[PDB]
C-alpha cells in the first residue's frame, strides 16, 4: 500500500456508496441526536 | 496497513459526514444536496495501488432502521467531537479510550474536535465553565493527550461557520491505512 498523489491512471472499483435521508440533509446539521452508534445503550424501544 | 472503517462518532450527534458539506456549501437551512445513507465497500485502484475503503451511514431506507441494528461501533476510524467547555468532560476521555485502549494494540487512529467551537474560545461562554471546572481545556492542551495516548490529531470543526475541518478527515483518511 502507497499513498502518491494522482498517480497516472487509476481503474475504477467495486460498488460504491449510497444516499437515503430526507432532501437537504447530508448538507443540513440540526438538534443533537445520536451519534448512529450509542444505540449500544441509547433509549432504544425493545 | 490500508483497511480503513470511518464513520460519524462522537458522544450523539448528527452524522458527522453531514457537515463536510456544510463546509462545502448545504450548511443547515433548507437547500438541496445528496442524501443521508452512505454504503461504501469496495478498493479503488489508481496506477495499480489498490485502497481499502469501508465505511457506512444510518438510514440504510430511509427509516433510519436498517442501520439501527448496529448497537456497536466497529469501524478503526472513528470522527468523534466534542466541546471544550464542559465539566470534566475532556478529562472522561483519558480514562475512558487509553486505559481501554482502542483494540488493545494497533492503538487505532481516533480524530479528536471540537464541536460548535466557533464562540466556544471566547471569554464569554467560558463563564460556564467557571461554574464547574475553572480549568478550560484547550487545543494546546489536548494535543499532549494524542501524543500520550497515541491517537492520530486534535482537530476543530464548525458545522456552519466552518472551522476548516476538512484536517479532522483529511488527516484521519493517511492514518486510517497507517
Amino acid at each position: 500500500g502507497s499513498k502518491e498523489r494522482p498517480e497516472i491512471s487509476l481503474p475504477s472499483d467495486f460498488e460504491h456508496t449510497i444516499h437515503v435521508g430526507f432532501d437537504a440533509v447530508t448538507g443540513e446539521f440540526t438538534g443533537i441526536p445520536e451519534q448512529w452508534a450509542r444505540l449500544l445503550q441509547t433509549s432504544n424501544i425493545t | 496497513m490500508q483497511t480503513i472503517k470511518c464513520v460519524v462518532v462522537g458522544d450523539g450527534a448528527v452524522g458527522k459526514t453531514c457537515l463536510l458539506i456544510s463546509y462545502t456549501t448545504n450548511k443547515f437551512p433548507s437547500e438541496y444536496v445528496p442524501t443521508v445513507f452512505d454504503n461504501y465497500a469496495v478498493t479503488v485502484m489508481i496506477g495499480g495501488e489498490p485502497y481499502t475503503l469501508g465505511l457506512f451511514d444510518t438510514a440504510g431506507q430511509e427509516d433510519y432502521d436498517r442501520l439501527r441494528p448496529l448497537s456497536y461501533p466497529q469501524t478503526d476510524v472513528f470522527l468523534v467531537c466534542f466541546s471544550v467547555v464542559s465539566p470534566s468532560s475532556f478529562e472522561n476521555v483519558k480514562e475512558k479510550w487509553v486505559p481501554e485502549i482502542t483494540h488493545h494494540c494497533p492503538k487505532t487512529p481516533f480524530l479528536l474536535v471540537g464541536t460548535q467551537i466557533d464562540l466556544r474560545d471566547d471569554p464569554s461562554t467560558i463563564e460556564k465553565l467557571a461554574k464547574n471546572k475553572q480549568k478550560p481545556i484547550t487545543p494546546e492542551t489536548a494535543e499532549k493527550l494524542a501524543r500520550d495516548l497515541k491517537a492520530v490529531k486534535y482537530v476543530e470543526c464548525s458545522a456552519l461557520t466552518q472551522k476548516g475541518l476538512k484536517n479532522v478527515f483529511d488527516e484521519a483518511i493517511l492514518a486510517a491505512l497507517e
